[PDB]
């Protein structure tokens, strides 16, 4: 009786299905348990048809293009954990900048393989586990971490550059505050409800700016756990903090020009004037960047897990997971393209690159698209 | 048999105090004396009016 | 109970059962009016009916926030005394109730704590008003009361002689002499102090008491 | 201008004075246009005023007001089984109730502390909705609507920091879990940050028995996933290494009794450090000098962890309370019991220096009370001098007195009965005293048991057992099985130890029997006693009147005496005859009672229950076919009727029973065969060994007021009550019971419910693998 | 009769031996006490007597008792230290 007595949220799974352009794969191949519906920062990386597909549980890949046959192949669950061959835990996602694949671990040991065979280029234990993807960048191998740290690291031997601190929430307040370089700042959100510019070359803080309060006796959403991470035009930062304040603001000093307090936001990129992103009711909208005014919207999907927007084949592409995939129009919100290639969900990004669509789905993993 | 009208009564009941204890006081020898009044058991006796136990009813 | 009705005679069919005997009904009135009008002229005094009614319905505590209610509602009343009373007169059928009484079995070796807070209450009668429509009946509370509390340590302290700890024995009928000046409980206890001090060989000291037992023999 | 009169419709349970003193301009105080407007946020600042519209006719004042006060009710519709009074003890904290305002703009400010109430649960997918609906005169019913959807729920932990143990072990360690399989099914895994943080000091005190003491926790950080569901958990913490005890040094005030810490400090120097048993060896010099009197000793431990040699060395620093602390003590929850019963159930005496134990022991006394609910104290040191405490002993008792269980045969058999009552301890004046007896058209029985158990300083337990069946087995008269049995028991206690103590006592039983049924097993027994009756026809009687020398000896460590959860029960009972007994005879008996905790929260506990006994005659006797043993039913065996587990005799073929009862109670009669036939009625053997398998099991579905008054227990209750010297010459055509293998076997669940008549023990139980001869009841109903 | 099982009886409120030592004649009642404490004994009308009595009763093997009174003046001042053992 007791297992018949909660009730759920409502969705709105698909209105309006259509595929008046015939969405198709690049190649579906699924490299397998890895991302999975387990919770993960981790997500693949892709270049020149080395698609560097991966799994949490250790197994680190670099694939063919149009096949998905593997181009390399290793492993990094070795001698890992308490009992010699435990799961990798990958925390951070696939960073590739050289002949190094860099992936953040849940055992806060990152890596570098080369990306020839996958051989280890170089290893790293740093000091908490990876929040954010990898930023390498510069040699710095710029990673805002679960204590609320910044560490840049070689990017040749994993030689930590500093270990500077940040944004600290009380609990792991999630939602990953991106290291980004900006006019020479380290660009950094925070999940406290502020963002921030810190030096890309010391870790001192140029700026830090309260892009008021997050979850704690003001608690914000935990289904929906703002992105962090700065997206600067360049002199003009259009970022969330953790209570999806999207704000166009200085970047050298992070005086407000504009703001979005609205609550939440999943996911979003800031295309040209045309803020394209995944609002609160897990619902499509374009926001201008003179102001946060709706230019247009969607609400056909509501309550459904979407991945960040993209824009591929021409037209906006969001894949969901629940294994779904929907181009959006650029235009005011219309399917242009619906194509459910997974069942498993996609909880990774669509990586529309090297002219391809690359996700990294849950169980099925490495579909990559087209139309 | 003896209950003819559903009773919930013919129970029990009180009257204790209405029997008050008289007490018996010091008459110890002098230099014997313990002052045996430390207690609270010290009232002031007073007789203000009414009656005593049932009889002393309102509305 | 009653519905938002008029608070007389929610109070009118209060007045009944309340001289019905129905206080099972009269209580059904008098909190459903003080459910709506707490705050009427009477309704304080429907409180004080209350406390009526909870008592013939043997409703203690709910009388005992209710005359802890007229202790904060109406920290300035003459029904004080009726309130200082009945406390004590709760504390007196709070304290003991059982019906072994017919079987002449004592209660005053019971536990008397609230037969100690009648003693407050009776006494804080006879003291906040010592001419009160109570105070004759508190008064007789209270001369019964203090040889039941003696009667309750006494039956304490004459364990201790069958425990055979005379120490014991000694400071708790101390404690009834300091006590109790006057209870029978501790004039029966006069002859016990004497016997423990001899057995402790303070038969000396036993002797000073045994003046005392022949002092306070009559 | 000046105002004459204030004109305040609208009062609501704020009175006209109560908000005439809120208001600034009060009856010929100047008024002007800000006057008008002063009243108005000053009569919303009483905070039960809607609206307030302060005009005035002229210069006299006239105040338009809507009231907020008395909230109606509050509905708190579809809450969930989290508790509502919870919920309205966030309602409570926010200033609104019935009686009290309501303002309609704190909605979703008190909702969001009922949303944070589930977020202190783990809660947040959970939506609240109050409905401010409108009630007479101004007042507002309060439905709260409440739709919750799921929470959050212990998923993963991630201890970065640790080096030597597994993060997986320490889950299975913590009680934070994150797995019920179907392939190992578990208690369930939700979430609760209380959890958490006494699962840290699991982990801190793992560390602190290893060595670890320079373990730290750095910080923690639970994920919140996007989900309000997914529990991963960052553990920061600083392992360090291990370290070693290596030196104790105790210090301080000693009190002379440094040689006995230095007892308490027997240690190894160089073992791996633990201060988890350092914990308790400071508390052994508080256990040494509690018991020495001093109540409060200051001890300081300090671990001087030499990290050169990576070691511990421990100062102690000591400091001893005063001896003779215990003035006097004090006992409450004696409102209808007596004192001196209380008085006579501890050990720690007035006007002494303090035994903590015996305070704790006599405490146990109160929990082998068993009339008792709580064993409390209040340990209350009587300031001024440190020589006087007064512990302050309120506890709580139980029910007391307990009817038996009835069936059937009155009001449509005459005025015939089966009865039984106690009253435990005669309402706990001293006396036990549970009465039973049975007048019948059947019979008639009655028995008083009386016993003043420590009717001296030393349990002198005044045993005094009467009995008196006039059993007649009334078919119409004297023709099958009357049996006027009747005589006394009278016995005393006897204290061994505080935990052992003996039993002892004398048995007269005087029995006049007449024409019993022609059981060859039943005569078997007189044969032994040297009598010879008719094999046939019934018209055999028998007058005996036995003198029987009784004995036994208990151990009772066990922990309630209503309810107890560890330790065992030991209770040896036996009989021997003496010369001028009519039967020389003997009986012995044995039961145990063994209580194991499976989990020590107590809520499940091995209850380890067997029966043993064994009696034969004396001089060619036999001991008696009454003494014979009988199970099923209730007693330890539960699936069956009553007297069901033992051997079963055969009648012989009789013709009359001095009255041949016309095609009723037919055994071998006339009106029956003549042949022997074997009655399934189980008649008992000389060996006993029963057992009852029970399990506590706690209960998820009632609420614990009275879940710790019922016992929940499961059992596979079996065992073989056997003649070992029955026969297979005169029973080859029978059983023959000398074997032990005669195994009747049940299982089922036990029902307790405690009235305040006491325990109301049912239980449905089915045996499977059962020896024959069984009459079987399903469901049964025990006291 | 002779039962040599009994558990034992004890009263305390006494005296060590280190603790008449603290004391002597002479001393206040103030003085004793803070050498001493306070008993949990004193006189009922009379002088400023500090008792401080052991009692100790095994079973079936006689008593024990360490009778041990001070008695201070009316002043307080130690006038006698009444030192009583067993009968």
């Amino acid at each position: 009786l007791f297992n018949s007595e909660e009730d759920v949220v409502k969705m709105s799974p698909l209105p309006t299905v259509e595929n008046q352009f015939t969405p198709t794969t690049a190649w579906s191949t699924s490299v397998g348990s890895g991302i999975g519906n387990f919770y993960s920062n981790l997500h693949p990386a892709l270049a020149d048809n080395v698609v560097y597909a991966a799994d949490r549980a250790g197994l680190v890949k670099a694939l063919n293009a149009d096949d998905g046959k593997e181009i390399w192949s290793v492993s990094l669950a070795e001698k890992d954990g308490w009992f010699s061959k435990e799961p990798a835990l990958l925390s951070g996602g696939v960073t590739v900048s050289g002949g190094h694949v860099y992936i953040g671990s849940e055992k806060a040991q990152v890596y570098a393989l080369n990306t020839s065979d996958g051989t280890v280029a170089w290893q790293t234990k740093v000091a908490g586990e990876a929040l954010s993807r990898p930023v390498v960048s510069d040699g710095l191998v710029l990673i805002h971490t679960s204590n609320g740290q910044l560490q840049a690291l070689n990017e040749a031997d994993g030689a930590v550059k500093w270990t500077v601190n940040l944004d600290m929430p009380s609990l792991s307040l999630r939602g990953e505050s991106a290291p980004t370089t900006a006019f020479g700042a380290a660009v950094v959100g925070g999940d406290n409800g502020r963002v921030s510019a810190v030096l890309m070359e010391q870790g001192q803080m140029i700026w830090q700016q309260r892009i008021s309060q997050a979850t704690g006796s003001t608690e914000i959403d935990r289904l929906s756990d703002v992105d962090t991470t700065p997206v600067v035009v360049n002199g003009v930062v259009f970022a969330l903090a953790y209570n999806g304040n999207l704000t166009a603001l200085d970047l050298r000093s992070g005086q407000i020009m504009w703001k979005r307090e609205l609550g939440s936001v999943n996911d979003f990129i800031v295309d040209g004037n045309r803020i394209y992103l995944v609002d609160q009711n897990d619902r499509v909208m374009a926001l201008t960047i003179d102001g946060g005014v709706t230019l247009w919207t969607q609400s056909d999907l509501l309550h459904r897990l979407l991945t960040s927007p993209v824009l591929y084949n021409g037209n906006l592409v969001v894949g969901d997971s629940e294994g779904y995939l929907h181009w959006i129009n650029v235009e005011d919100g219309r399917f242009v393209a619906q194509q459910k290639v997974d069942s498993s969900g996609f909880q990774t990004e669509p990586v529309a690159a090297d002219g391809k669509l690359l996700i990294q789905a849950k169980d099925g993993t490495v579909y990559s698209i087209t139309r | 048999c003896s209950s003819d009208s559903r009773y919930k009564r013919q129970v029990s009941g009180d009257e204790a105090y209405l029997e008050a204890a008289p007490l018996a006081e010091l008459h110890a020898p002098a230099g014997m004396i313990l002052p045996v009044t430390s207690g609270d058991y010290a009232i002031p006796v007073t007789n203000g009016s009414g009656a005593v136990g049932k009889a002393l009813d309102i509305r | 109970e009653v519905p938002d009705n008029p608070p007389n005679e929610i109070y009118a069919t209060a007045q009944q059962k309340l001289q019905d005997g129905n206080w099972r009904q009269a209580i059904t009135q008098l909190e459903a009016l003080d459910n709506r009008y707490p705050f009427g002229p009477y309704s304080q005094q429907v409180q004080l009916d209350l406390i009526y009614a909870y008592y013939k319905n043997a409703d203690l505590p709910l009388a005992q926030a209710a005359i802890d209610r007229f202790i904060r509602l109406n920290p300035t009343h003459p029904n004080i005394d009726y309130v200082m009373y009945m406390r004590g007169l709760t504390n007196m059928a709070l304290d003991d109730s059982a019906l072994q009484g017919f079987f002449g079995v004592d209660r005053s070796d019971r536990d008397p704590q609230h037969a100690r807070a009648a003693f407050s209450d009776f006494s804080k009668l006879v003291r906040g008003y010592p001419n009160s429509q109570y105070t004759t009946d508190a008064t007789k509370r209270l001369v019964f009361l203090k040889d039941r509390l003696a009667k309750y340590e006494y039956s304490v302290a004459e364990y201790y002689t069958e425990r055979g700890a005379w120490v014991a024995v000694v400071n708790r009928v101390e404690g009834m002499l300091r006590d109790y000046p006057d209870t029978q409980a501790t004039r029966d206890a006069l002859p016990l102090m004497e016997n423990a001090y001899r057995q402790m060989q303070m038969n000396a000291q036993a002797e000073k008491v045994a003046k005392i037992i022949a002092a306070n023999s009559s | 201008f000046v105002v004459k009169d204030i004109h305040f419709e609208g009062l609501q349970r704020v009175a006209v004075g109560a908000a005439l003193l809120s208001m600034p301009v009060r009856t010929g105080d100047t008024v002007n246009d800000e006057d008008i407007s002063n009243t108005i946020r000053a009569l919303f600042a009483t905070g039960n005023f809607e609206d307030v519209r302060v005009l005035r006719d002229g210069d006299t004042l006239l105040v338009q007001v809507k009231e907020r006060p008395t909230i109606a009710s509050i509905t708190f519709s579809g809450n969930k089984s989290v508790k509502d009074d919870m919920l309205k003890q966030n309602l409570e904290a926010s200033g609104v109730r019935v009686g009290e305002s309501l303002d309609r703009t704190t909605i979703a400010d008190i909702e969001k502390g009922l949303e944070d109430f589930y977020y202190s649960v783990g809660k947040y997918s959970a939506s609240v909705k109050a409905v401010v609906t409108p009630l007479p005169r101004n007042r507002v019913d309060l439905k709260l609507v409440f739709q919750e959807g799921v929470s959050a729920e212990i998923q993963q932990i991630n201890i970065v920091g640790n080096h030597a143990f597994t993060t997986d072990e320490l889950i299975s360690h913590f009680q934070l879990r994150d797995e019920v399989p179907w392939w190992n099914v578990v208690g369930d895994r939700k979430y609760q940050k209380q959890k958490l943080a006494g699962d840290l000091e699991t982990l801190r005190s793992y560390y602190l028995d290893r060595g670890y003491a320079r373990f730290n926790i750095d910080s923690t950080q639970v994920s919140l996933t996007p989900d309000k569901k997914g529990i991963y958990v960052t553990v920061n913490i600083t392992e360090g290494d291990q370290y070693k005890l290596s030196g104790v040094e105790v210090s301080g005030n000693l009190a002379g009794h440094s040689a006995e810490i230095e007892q308490l400090t027997k240690i190894e120097p160089g073992e791996l450090y633990n201060g988890t048993k350092v914990t308790k060896m400071e508390d052994d010099i508080k256990k040494l000098l509690g018991r020495y009197g001093y109540a409060y000793p200051r001890v300081q431990s300090m671990p001087e962890i030499n990290d050169a040699d990576k070691t511990v060395k421990l100062r102690v620093n000591v400091d001893a309370g005063n001896r003779f602390y215990v003035r006097k003590i004090r006992f409450e929850g004696n409102d209808t019991s007596k004192d001196a019963v209380l008085r006579r159930e501890m050990r720690q005496m007035e006007g002494a220096w303090l035994g903590s134990d015996l305070v704790d022991q006599g405490k146990e006394r109160l929990n082998r009370l068993g009339f008792f609910e709580t064993v409390d104290t209040d340990t209350q040191r009587v300031p001024g001098s440190p020589d006087q405490v007064d512990v302050v002993y309120k506890v709580k008792e139980r029910n007391t007195g307990s009817f038996n269980f009835g069936i059937g045969y009155g009001t449509e058999s005459g005025v015939s009965f089966q009865a039984g009552v106690q009253q435990d301890n005669w309402l706990g004046t001293g006396y036990a005293v549970g009465i039973n007896g049975t007048k019948n058209d059947y019979q008639t029985y009655a028995e008083l048991s009386v016993t003043n158990p420590y009717f001296t300083v030393d349990g002198v337990s005044l045993g005094g057992r009467l009995f008196y069946n006039d059993f007649q087995a009334d078919d119409a008269d004297l023709s099958d099985y009357t049996n006027k049995s009747y005589g006394t028991d009278v016995t005393l206690g006897f204290p061994i130890n505080e935990y052992n103590s003996l039993r002892a006592g004398l048995g007269y039983v005087h029995n006049s029997l007449s024409n019993m049924q022609p059981q060859v097993a039943m005569w078997r027994y007189l044969y032994s006693m040297g009598e010879h009756p008719s094999t046939s026809d019934q018209d055999n009687s028998f007058k005996t009147d036995d003198f029987t020398f009784n004995y036994g000896w208990t151990y009772n460590k066990l922990d309630r005496g209503y309810f107890p959860t560890d330790g065992s029960r030991v209770n040896l009972t036996g009989k021997v005859t003496i010369p001028g007994s009519d039967n020389e005879y003997y009986k012995v008996t044995l039961d145990t009672a063994t209580y194991v905790p499976i989990d020590d929260d107590h809520k499940w506990v091995v209850l380890g229950r067997t029966r043993w006994g064994y009696g034969d005659g004396l001089g060619g006797k036999e001991m008696p076919f009454y003494e014979n043993f009988y199970a099923g039913g209730s007693s330890t065996v539960r699936g069956f009727q009553s007297n069901t587990i033992g051997p079963k005799a055969v009648y012989f073929p009789h013709q009359a029973s001095n009255y041949d009862p016309d095609y009723d109670y037919e055994c071998a009669t006339q009106d029956g065969a003549k042949d022997l036939c074997k009655s399934d009625d189980a008649v008992g053997g000389n060996a006993m060994a029963v057992a009852s398998l029970e399990f506590i099991t706690p209960t998820p579905f009632i609420s614990d007021k009275y879940a710790n008054s019922v016992r929940t227990s499961f059992f596979w209750d079996m065992g073989t009550v056997w003649d070992t010297n029955w026969d297979s010459s005169q029973y080859s055509g029978y059983p023959d019971y000398s074997d032990p293998s005669n195994i009747r076997m049940s299982a089922g669940i036990a029902l307790q419910w405690m009235s305040p008549l006491g325990p109301l023990v049912f239980s449905y139980a089915q045996p499977f693998k059962k020896y024959d001869g069984d009459k079987a009841e399903q469901f049964q109903f025990n006291i | 009769e002779r039962v040599v099982y009994r558990p034992d009886i004890n009263q305390g409120n006494y005296l060590t031996a280190n603790d008449v030592s603290k004391i002597r004649v002479g001393m206040t009642q103030q003085q004793v006490a803070y050498a001493l404490g306070t008993p949990l004994m004193s006189d009922p009308f009379g002088t400023n007597t500090w008792f401080y009595v052991f009692r100790q009763q095994p079973g079936h093997e006689g008593v024990t008792q360490q009778t041990l009174t001070l008695t201070f003046n009316s002043s307080g001042v130690l006038t006698n230290i009444d030192n009583k053992p067993a009968l």
